[PDB]
C-alpha cells in the first residue's frame, strides 16, 4: 500500500567516495523520486559510488493496495579499503503493526554516521537523511 | 669516421664547437609558458675542453612522474632530480586554465608516463662553482654585468623588474649532465583511481607504452584495456646528427653567481613579502569546537591576508612583490561570490587556491573580504588535517604542514581553519593546503 | 488520525535572522518532538528567530486516529527590514485524500529559499527541509 | 652541405641574407583583409647577425583557439600571445558578415583548432627596444620620416588618416621570434553546446586532427562521431628550403618606436573620441525597478551616444576619428527599426552590436534615436549581468564590467540597461557587451 | 470528450536552454493544434529543447465522446546542469468532477517560473502559459 513509504537520502559530506552494497527491497518495491508507479531495480543503485557532496535518493514504498507494507536493507561500505563495511541499514515501515523501525548497526570507527528525520510512531517512516563522512 | 667517439669530437677543436654550438651547450633553458627552450643568448664563456665518458648502450627506459606542471619536462626527458629543480619555474611561467586534463584531487591521481629508446654515445659534465673543483665554468661577463646593472636599480620594484627581465632573456636553470646520441620518446598522461593498485597501473602502462616505442599510432590499448594517447618525438638521423638525448642534472642558474649577489638575487626573486599582525576573535560562532581568528584592525593599504585561522597569537599578512602585468601570472588573486546557495568565495583565476573557508558571509566589495586573496599553485602545498568537533554539522579541520626533513619544502603553520560541512551546496572545493616558507621575504625594509 | 503528520524544518544556511509569524494550524494539532501526544501551543514558535546555522522543527499531526489531517500556515519573514514577508508556506496533509498540498508563495528577491523532501502522492505529508539563506 | 644547421647558415652571410630574404624577416605583417600577409615594404634594418638556437626535434603539436577572427592566425600558426597580441587589427581590418560559420552564443561555443606536423631546425629572435639590450633592432630610416611627416600634419584627421595609410603599407605587428624548418599543418573548426564536456571534445578532435596530420582527405570523422573539415597545408620540401614554421611573440609596430612618438601614435589611433555629459531620468516606465536615464538636452552635433544606462550621475558620448571610406570598417553602425512585432532597434551592419535595449518607441528619422549608435566588434568584450526586479515582466539586467587584472582589458561601467522580457515576438538578440576603455580617447582638444 | 481541454505554452523568456521530460498522458490524448482529432505521440515532445525566445505547445483532450477527462505530467529540467529538475507540471481537467487541477511542484532556485491563465472552477482547464526563466 502506498500510504507506507520511505525516502533515504544519502548524503557524503565527507571528502572520499562511500559504496552502496547489497540493497533489497524484502517487502513493497523501489520506485522514482515523485512517482510510486515508476518502479524501479535494485541494480539501479547496487555497487553505486556516492562521490563527495553528492547526494543519493532511495525511495520505497508499497505495492497497489496490498496490505503489505514496505522494508529493505543495506550496506554502506568503503571503496578504498577493500570494501570494509561502513554501515547497514535497516528499514521496516509495516501495513500492520503501527510503530516503524529504522535501525543503523556496524562498528567502523573510521567513519562518521548521522541519521535523522525518520518517524517511529505511526504512519509512513518518513524521510531520512544521512550524512556520512570518513576521518 | 666510422668508429668515431665523444672523445674524438672533443678531441678535435672544430667538431667540438660544433657540437657546443649545435646542442646549445652554453646556454640555459627559459623554462617558459612555451616550456624548456634554451635562450639565444650565451650564459657561459666558451671553455677550452669538455669532460666526457662513452656510452653505446642502446636499450628503452622509463619514467614516470606525479606533479602537475611537468608535461614538457618529462617531453624534455629530464630525470626526476631535474623536474624537481625546474618544476617551480615552470608552473609560475604555466599557463593555468580549467578544464585541465590532469587531476589531483583526493579520490583520482594523475601521472605522466615517457619511454625513451635510447642509442647514446656518451656524456657531457660541466663544473658548478658550489662543486670547488678548478674547472668551474664562468659566466660571460654580458651576464655578469646584467645581473650588476639589475641589482643597482634605485628601487626594489626595479631591481625585481631588471631581474626578471635578465632571467627571461638569459634562462632560469643551466643543465650541468647531459647525454648525447638519438633517442625516440613515447609520453602520455594516465588518470586513475586512488583505490587501485597504483604498482599495477604503472605496470600496465609501461609495458603499453615500451611495446608502442619498440615498433617505431597515436593511440594505444594497454593490458587492462586502458586507452592512452600516445605523443612520439624522434631525435634520430654519423657525429654530425648527435644530439642531447637527456638532462640527468641542471642547477639554478642564480645559483651560479657568486654568494654575495646570489643571496640577494634570491631574496629580490620571492614573490611575496610577509608580515605578522596581531589578531582578533571572530564574533558569534559558539557552536563551533574551537575559536576563529581574523587579523585585528584595518589591514594596511595594499596588504591582504589569506584567510581564518585558529591560531590565537597573530596572523600573516602578504603583499606582492611585481606589479601586475599582462602575460604574466599574478602571485595573488581576487575572491568572487559564489554563483548561489552558498556564502564561500571562489578564486577569480582559473588553477588558484585559498587556505581557509570564510566563516561569514564574503562580500568582496567591502572589508576584509575585500582583502583576502588566493596564491598561485605553486606558492602552496599539500597539508594535513586535525580534526575538531564532536558532530559533523559543526566540526572543522585545522591544516598543519607536513613534517619534511628538508628546510627547501618546509611550510608555514598558519592552522587555518576548514569547515567540515559547509551549509547549503554547489560549495567550493574543500582547501587542504598551506603556504611555502621560501615565498616570503621577511624583516625587508620595503 | 496519527498517520496524517508533517515535519518543518527550517534549516538557516545564511547569515542573517530569519522569523517565523502567523503560525497557525487550522487543522490538527502542532505537538512535540518524536511525541504525538504532547500538544504544544502556537505560541512556542510564533515570533521565534532561528539564528543563522541551526534548525527550528515544527512537528504538525492529525488527531489521534480521527477523521481529520492536519493544515497550517507560517510566514518566513525578515526582521532586518522591518519584519517583512520571505515566503508565505502552507501545508495540507489531509485525512480523506491523497494528494498533499506544500506550497510556498511569496516574493523576496532578498532571499533564496529551497526546500526537499516533501511527498504529495499519497500517504503522510513527510520531514520536508527547507533551506533559508539571505543574498 | 648535410649535417648543416642554422649555426652555419647564420656565418655564412651569402646564406644568413637569402634566409633572411626568402623569409621576409626584415618585413612586418600586415594584418589586413586577406590575412597575416607580409608587407613588401622593409621595416628594420639588415642586421649584420642573428640570434639563433638549434632544435631537431620533430613532433606533433596542437593548439585550439576561442577568439572569433583568429582563424588566419591559426593557419599562420601563431601561438597563443601572438594572437592574443593580434587580434584586435585582425578584428578591426576582417570583412563580417552574417551566417557566419563561428557560433559564440550563450548556449553553443566554437573554436578553432590546428595541428602542425614539424620538423624544425632551430629559432630564430630579435631584440625590442624595450628589452633594454645594446643589440636592438633599429627601425629603418624610411619608416622613421613616414611617421615623422604622418605627425607634422596640420589636423588630428590628417595624421590618422596617414598613420592608417602608413600602418597599411608596413605592417602592425613584427615578429620577433620565429621557428624555422618544414611543416605540415591541418586546421580545422567545430561548434559544441557548452553543456557538453569541454576537455572531452577537445581531446576528440584534437586526436582526430593528429590522426589526419600523421597520414598526410578533405573531411574527418572524429571517435564521437564529430564530422570535421580538415583544411591543410604544406610547406616542406637543404638549408634553402627552409621557412617559417611557427611565430612564437610579435610585438606591435607602434611599440618600436621611441617613446615620445610612441605615446602620441597610440593616443592617434584610438577609434573614439569620449565624452562625459548630464543624465535625464526617461518620463514613464514606473513599472521597472530601477530608473532609465539617457543624455540630457540636445546631443552636439557629430557625437552620438551607446544606449540607455541605470546611472543617475553621467552619460557617455563617442565621436569617429576617421572620417567613413570605403573597404574600411566604420566605428559606429546606425541602427533601423525592427521589421515586426518589436520597437527594438537592429544594427544596419552584419557583426556591430549596442549595449542596451531601447525602453520606447525606435524611430532613427528623429531625435534621440537618430544619434543611437552600435560598435564594431573589436570595441565590446563580454560583461556580466545583474539583476533587478521580481518579475519576469518588469525585470531588469544592469551590464556590470567583468573585473580583470590588466588595465588593457578593462572596460567601462556604463551600467547598460537590458529588459529581461521584450514585449512582442522577433526582438533582436539580448546584448550582454560593455564597450572597451583602450577604444576612447579623453580630454583631446579634437 | 472534446468539451474537456488544455493547452500548455511553454515560453523560455530567459537565455538558456530548458529540456522537457517524462512527458505522459494519463488519460485523454494529446494532439496537433486546432485538431484534436490528429493525435500525436509523447515522443514528439520528450527530450525537446526550448531555445531561449522559442514557444513550445501541449495540447491535450479526452477522447472521442469517451466519459474520460484528460490527465497528464511532464518535467521541466535543465540541460546544462546534468538535466537538475527545474519543475514538475501536473495537469487535470476531469469530466466527472467539475473542479480542474493545475499543480506545479519543485524547489529548484536558480529558475523563475510563472504560469497564468488556468480555469479551476467548471468546463475545460483552458490555455495555460508558462514563462521559464534561469536567473
Amino acid at each position: 500500500a502506498y500510504a507506507q513509504w520511505v525516502i533515504i537520502i544519502i548524503h557524503n559530506v565527507g571528502s572520499q567516495d562511500v559504496k552502496i552494497k547489497n540493497l533489497k527491497a524484502s517487502w513493497g518495491k523501489l520506485h522514482a523520486d515523485g512517482d510510486k508507479d515508476a518502479e524501479v531495480s535494485a541494480s539501479n543503485y547496487e555497487g553505486k559510488i556516492v562521490k563527495p557532496d553528492e547526494k543519493l535518493q532511495i525511495n520505497a514504498s508499497g505495492r497497489s493496495d496490498a496490505a503489505e507494507g514496505t522494508t529493505g536493507t543495506f550496506d554502506l561500505v568503503d571503496p578504498a579499503d577493500g570494501d570494509k563495511q561502513v554501515r547497514h541499514f535497516y528499514w521496516d515501515s509495516p501495513w500492520g503493526s503501527k510503530t516503524n523501525t529504522w535501525t543503523v548497526s556496524g562498528s567502523n570507527t573510521k567513519w562518521m554516521i548521522e541519521y535523522s528525520g525518520q518517524n517511529l510512531d505511526s504512519g509512513a517512516l518518513g524521510t531520512i537523511t544521512v550524512d556520512t563522512l570518513k576521518k | 669516421q666510422a668508429g668515431d667517439t665523444l672523445n674524438d669530437v672533443i678531441q678535435d677543436p672544430t667538431r667540438r664547437n660544433k657540437l657546443i654550438n649545435d646542442n646549445n651547450l652554453l646556454k640555459g633553458i627559459i623554462m617558459g609558458r612555451d616550456g624548456p627552450v634554451p635562450s639565444s643568448r650565451e650564459l657561459i664563456v666558451r671553455p677550452d675542453t669538455l669532460r666526457a665518458i662513452i656510452n653505446n648502450r642502446a636499450t628503452i627506459e622509463t619514467t614516470t612522474m606525479e606533479a602537475e606542471f611537468t608535461e614538457t619536462l618529462m617531453e624534455s626527458n629530464y630525470n626526476s632530480a631535474s623536474v624537481k629543480v625546474s618544476a617551480p619555474f615552470i608552473t609560475a611561467n604555466s599557463e593555468y586554465s580549467e578544464s585541465s586534463s590532469f587531476k589531483n584531487t583526493e579520490t583520482e591521481k594523475s601521472m605522466y608516463t615517457s619511454s625513451r629508446y635510447l642509442f647514446p654515445q656518451g656524456r657531457i659534465d660541466f663544473t658548478t662553482p658550489d662543486s670547488g673543483f678548478d674547472d668551474v665554468i664562468k659566466l660571460s661577463p654580458q651576464f655578469t654585468s646584467g645581473v650588476q646593472a639589475a641589482l643597482a636599480k634605485a628601487t626594489g620594484t626595479e631591481k625585481r623588474e631588471a631581474l626578471q627581465n635578465l632571467f627571461q632573456e638569459y634562462g632560469h636553470v643551466f643543465r650541468t649532465k647531459v647525454h648525447i646520441g638519438g633517442v625516440l620518446s613515447a609520453h602520455t598522461m594516465e588518470t586513475f583511481s586512488r583505490s587501485e593498485n597504483e604498482t599495477e597501473v604503472k605496470q600496465d602502462v609501461k609495458a603499453g607504452l615500451e611495446g608502442a616505442v619498440k615498433g617505431w599510432q597515436g593511440t594505444i590499448t594497454t593490458s587492462q584495456n586502458r586507452k592512452l594517447n600516445v605523443k612520439y618525438i624522434v631525435n634520430v638521423v654519423q657525429s654530425e646528427h648527435w644530439r642531447v638525448i637527456e638532462v640527468t642534472e641542471v642547477t639554478a642558474v642564480a645559483d651560479l653567481l657568486p654568494q654575495p649577489i646570489r643571496g640577494q638575487v634570491k631574496d629580490l626573486l620571492k614573490p611575496l613579502l610577509g608580515k605578522w599582525v596581531d589578531v582578533e576573535k571572530v564574533p558569534g560562532l559558539e557552536s563551533l569546537p574551537v575559536s576563529v581568528y581574523r587579523p585585528k584592525g584595518a589591514i594596511p593599504a595594499g596588504w591582504f591576508w589569506l584567510g581564518d585561522t585558529a591560531d590565537a597569537s597573530k596572523a600573516l599578512l602578504v603583499k606582492p612583490t611585481l606589479p601586475a602585468r599582462s602575460g604574466r601570472n599574478p602571485a595573488l588573486t581576487s575572491l568572487h561570490q559564489g554563483s548561489g546557495m552558498t556564502e564561500q568565495p571562489f578564486v577569480d583565476l582559473p588553477q588558484y587556491q585559498y587556505l581557509s573557508t570564510y566563516f561569514g558571509s564574503f562580500a568582496h566589495d567591502t572589508p576584509p573580504g575585500s582583502t583576502l586573496r588566493g596564491l598561485r599553485p605553486d606558492h602552496v602545498l599539500p597539508g594535513r588535517y586535525e580534526m575538531h568537533g564532536d558532530t559533523i554539522s559543526t566540526a572543522v579541520y585545522v591544516t598543519r604542514p607536513v613534517d619534511v626533513p628538508f628546510p627547501e619544502d618546509e611550510c608555514f603553520d598558519l592552522k587555518s581553519l576548514v569547515r567540515v560541512k559547509l551549509p547549503g551546496s554547489g560549495n567550493p572545493p574543500k582547501p587542504r593546503s598551506a603556504l611555502k616558507k621560501s615565498m616570503v621575504l621577511f624583516d625587508s625594509g620595503e
